[PDB]
C-alpha cells in the first residue's frame, strides 16, 4: 500500500516512505555487523567503510548490510511489503544496475522495485522533465542535461570533487592558518565547521580584498576568515585542489552546448541545483551570474534552488512514486521472474 | 513534496518514447 524511497549516497543514506515530505531515516552509509549511528558510535571496535564511492556502489556485502540496516532498523518494515524505489548515479554501469535489482528481488523478496538516476529526480521533484540540473553531493558532482525525463547522456559531465574533497580542502587550508586538523575526527569537526560557516562570494576576488569563532571540543576558539570562502570556490575553481577541471558553471554551459540546438534555451530557462554541497548560501546567485555571463544575452537564465534541495532526490522519488502514470513501471516480482536482471534495462529509463 | 505532483503527473504523461527521441537527434548514447 505504501512505497519505499531509498537514496543511496555516497555519504548519506536518505530514505523512507512516499508521500512524506522529507526522509524520515538519513543516517551515515558506513559499515563497521555495524551500519550508520550505531557503526559510527562504536567507532573503537570495528572497521568504518564506505560502501559507496562517488555515487558508485563498491562494496556489495556491504551494501547488503546497508540495505538490510535500512528496512528492518530505521525503516522497521517487511521489505516484502512495499514497492521500493532506489536512486543511481548518473553514468552508473549496467552490471551495477542489474546487481541492485537482482538483490532487491532475490534477497530482500521485494513485491515491486525501480530505480531512478537521481538528478532525473531531482528536476521531478521541481515539477519538471526538461532542464539542466547540477546534482552535488558528498562523493561526486554531475552537470545532467535532460529532455522529457530523459538524461541526455553524451552531455552529462562529471566534477571528480565534492562534499568530502571541499571538508579536506578547509583542512588544508586552515591548518596553513596555523592551525591542525589531519585525523579522521578532525575531519568530522572541519565538516561541522564548512556546513555552519562557508559561503559562495558574488565576486570572488572582491571577496578576497575584503570572520567567525568557533569554538572546538577541547575548548579553543578558532577564527576562520576568508576560508569561509575559499573553500566552495573550489567547485568554481576546482585547480584549487590541483584538478586540471574546468568549473561547475564552465561544465554546465559545456554541458548545455553538446546539446541538440533547440533544447538549449530550455536548458538554460530550467537550471536545477541540489544536493548537500549545493546548500551553501550564495552559490545559486553566483551560478546565476556565471552562466550569464557565459551565455548568450539573448537568454533567460533561470536556477532553481528550494530550501529544501539538500534531499530534492529523496522528494522526487517520492512524489514519482505516488504517481497514476508510474505505477505501470515499477517492476514486478512476475516479469524479474520472467526476465531475470537485465529488466532493469527495459523497464527503468 | 506534493506541491508538483500535479503539473508532473500531466507531464509524464505525454513523455515520449527514447525511440522518438533518439530519431529527432536528441537522445545519444555516449
Ligand atoms: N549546509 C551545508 N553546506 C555545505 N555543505 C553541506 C551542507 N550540508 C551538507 N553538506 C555536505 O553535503 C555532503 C552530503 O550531501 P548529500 O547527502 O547530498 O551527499 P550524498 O548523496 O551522500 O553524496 P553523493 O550524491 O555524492 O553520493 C557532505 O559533504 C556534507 O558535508
Ligand atoms: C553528521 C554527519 C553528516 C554527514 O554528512 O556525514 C557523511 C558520512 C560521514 C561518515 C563518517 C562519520 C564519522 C559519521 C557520521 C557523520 C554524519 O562522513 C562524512 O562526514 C564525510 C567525511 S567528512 C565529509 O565532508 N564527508 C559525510
Ligand atoms: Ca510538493
Ligand atoms: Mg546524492
Amino acid at each position: 500500500t505504501t512505497a519505499l524511497v531509498c537514496d543511496n549516497g555516497s555519504g548519506l543514506v536518505k530514505a523512507g516512505f512516499a508521500g512524506d515530505d522529507a526522509p524520515r531515516a538519513v543516517f551515515p552509509s558506513i559499515v563497521g555487523s555495524y551500519v550508520g549511528d550505531e557503526a559510527q558510535s562504536k567507532r573503537g571496535i570495528l572497521t568504518l567503510k564506505y560502501p559507496i564511492e562517488h555515487g558508485i556502489i563498491t562494496n556489495w556485502d556491504d551494501m547488503e548490510k546497508i540495505w538490510h540496516h535500512t528496512f528492518y532498523n530505521e525503516l522497521r518494515v517487511a521489505p516484502e511489503e512495499h514497492p521500493t524505489l532506489l536512486t543511481e548515479a548518473p553514468l552508473n554501469p549496467k552490471a551495477n544496475r542489474e546487481k541492485m535489482t537482482q538483490i532487491m528481488f532475490e534477497t530482500f523478496n521485494v513485491p515491486a522495485m525501480y530505480v531512478a538516476i537521481q538528478a532525473v529526480l531531482s528536476l521531478y521533484a521541481s515539477g519538471r522533465t526538461t532542464g539542466i540540473v547540477l546534482d552535488s553531493g558528498d562523493g561526486v558532482t554531475h552537470n545532467v542535461p535532460i529532455y522529457e525525463g530523459y538524461a541526455l547522456p553524451h552531455a552529462i559531465m562529471r566534477l571528480d570533487l565534492a562534499g568530502r574533497d571541499l571538508t579536506d580542502y578547509l583542512m588544508k587550508i586552515l591548518t596553513e592558518r596555523g592551525y591542525s586538523f589531519v585525523t579522521t575526527a578532525e575531519r568530522e569537526i572541519v565538516r561541522d565547521i564548512k556546513e555552519k560557516l562557508c559561503y559562495v562570494a558574488l565576486d570572488f576576488e572582491n571577496e578576497m580584498a575584503t570572520e567567525k569563532s568557533y569554538e572546538l571540543p577541547d575548548g579553543q576558539v578558532i577564527t576562520i576568515g576568508n576560508e569561509r570562502f575559499r573553500c566552495p570556490e573550489t567547485l568554481f575553481q576546482p585547480s584549487f585542489i590541483g584538478m586540471e577541471s574546468a568549473g561547475i558553471h564552465e561544465t554546465t554551459y559545456n554541458s548545455i552546448m553538446k546539446c541538440d540546438i533547440d533544447i538549449r534555451k530550455d536548458l538554460y530557462a530550467n537550471n536545477v541545483m541540489s544536493g548537500g554541497t549545493t546548500m551553501y548560501p550564495g552559490i545559486a546567485d553566483r551560478m546565476q551570474k556565471e552562466i550569464t555571463a557565459l551565455a548568450p544575452s539573448t537568454m533567460k537564465i533561470k536556477i532553481i534552488a528550494p530550501p529544501e534541495r539538500k534531499y530534492s532526490v529523496w522528494i522526487g522519488g517520492s512524489i514519482l512514486a505516488s504517481l497514476s502514470t508510474f505505477q505501470q513501471m515499477w517492476i514486478t516480482k512476475q516479469e524479474y521472474d520472467e526476465a531475470g536482471p537485465s529488466i532493469v534495462h527495459r523497464k527503468c529509463f | 513534496f506534493k506541491h508538483t505532483s500535479a503539473a508532473l503527473e500531466r507531464k509524464i504523461s505525454m513523455r515520449q518514447s527514447r525511440e522518438e527521441l533518439i530519431k529527432r537527434g536528441v537522445l545519444k548514447e555516449i
